[PDB]
């Protein structure tokens, strides 16, 4: 996260970290949607151009973490994965269209003050909240600047405005689709901020003005550089892929 | 929706986090 700030403790209890077991490597972010299911970006698990194709046994997730420079005994929890499910039409060859994956935990995680699931949007939520100019929040342990420390110890948070689709489309030569949305400040708007490499899979959340609940509207997916004027970060449109999520969980 | 999206240390305690009001205000601006 570039130009963000340290998160307050417990501010994002659905935050999940995805790790490679060996060697130890923090790969991406993710989010908790129930006591047994975690949502993330497909490219964090499968990306042939970078020789990436993880199986359940290669990974683990850490839930309930705040700081990397402290072992949060009996608060943070490590969980093993039972099964990974990548969207069948995830387009890794071109533009990361449908960059989404679900991971089922071997055992349910116990909720606590630091571990709690985020809501997934329904039709009414997507129609009311996913609008240009409205701001959402992105969180992660990814790069603090466009590069390659440079990685934070404490979870970073940044609020960013959703951008009009035509502006998103004209900002890049990569083909955008209805399964994505973009966010970020425009040049000279007075503020900066962006997700960055390492933040993929992390949630873009919005708070409902009607019921006080947080809804995960997007998943950090891609960008070109980080925080550059005139460029915007792209996110998987979670509601657009809701039917697939439900299908996978209903059938497991 | 059960208890989804209501944070134990914030919504559940009627406590606001430091920047969520920026999000609520963005629904106007
Ligand atoms: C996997 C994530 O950690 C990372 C998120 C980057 C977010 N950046 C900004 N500015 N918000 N995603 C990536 O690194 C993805 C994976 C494939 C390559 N990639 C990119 O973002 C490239 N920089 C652009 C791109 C290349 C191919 C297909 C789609 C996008």
């Amino acid at each position: 996260i570039v130009e963000g700030s340290d998160a307050e403790i417990g501010m994002s209890p659905w935050q999940v970290m995805l790790f490679r077991k060996s060697p130890q490597e923090l790969l991406c972010g993710a989010s908790l949607i129930s006591d047994r299911w975690v949502l993330t970006a497909a490219h964090c698990l499968l990306y042939p151009p970078w020789d990436k194709n993880f199986t359940e046994n290669d990974l683990l997730v850490r839930i309930g973490k705040h700081s990397r420079t402290r072992y949060e005994a009996n608060i943070e929890k490590i969980s093993m994965l039972e099964k990974i499910y990548i969207h069948p039409r995830y387009n890794w060859r071109e533009n990361l269209d449908r960059d989404i994956a679900l991971m089922k935990l071997k055992k349910p995680v116990a909720f606590s003050d630091y571990i709690h699931p985020v809501c997934l949007p329904d039709r009414e939520t997507a129609a009311s909240l996913l609008q240009a100019g409205y701001k959402g929040r992105v969180t992660g342990w990814g790069n603090l600047k466009e590069t390659w420390k440079g990685q934070p110890s404490v979870l970073q948070v940044v609020n960013l405005p959703i951008v009009e689709r035509p502006v998103c489309k004209d900002s890049t030569r990569i083909r955008i689709t209805d399964n994505m949305f973009c966010a970020g400040y425009k040049p000279d708007e007075g503020k900066r901020g962006d997700a960055c490499e390492g933040d993929s899979g992390g949630p873009f959340v919005m708070k409902s003005p009607f019921n006080n609940r947080w809804y995960q509207m997007g998943i950090v997916s891609w960008g070109e550089g980080c925080d550059r004027d005139g460029k915007y970060g792209f996110y998987t449109h979670v509601f657009r892929l809701k039917k697939w999520i439900q299908k996978v969980i209903d059938q497991f | 929706e059960a208890d989804c999206g209501l944070r134990p240390l914030f919504e559940k305690k009627s406590l606001e986090d430091k920047t969520e009001r920026e999000l609520l205000e963005s629904y106007i601006d």
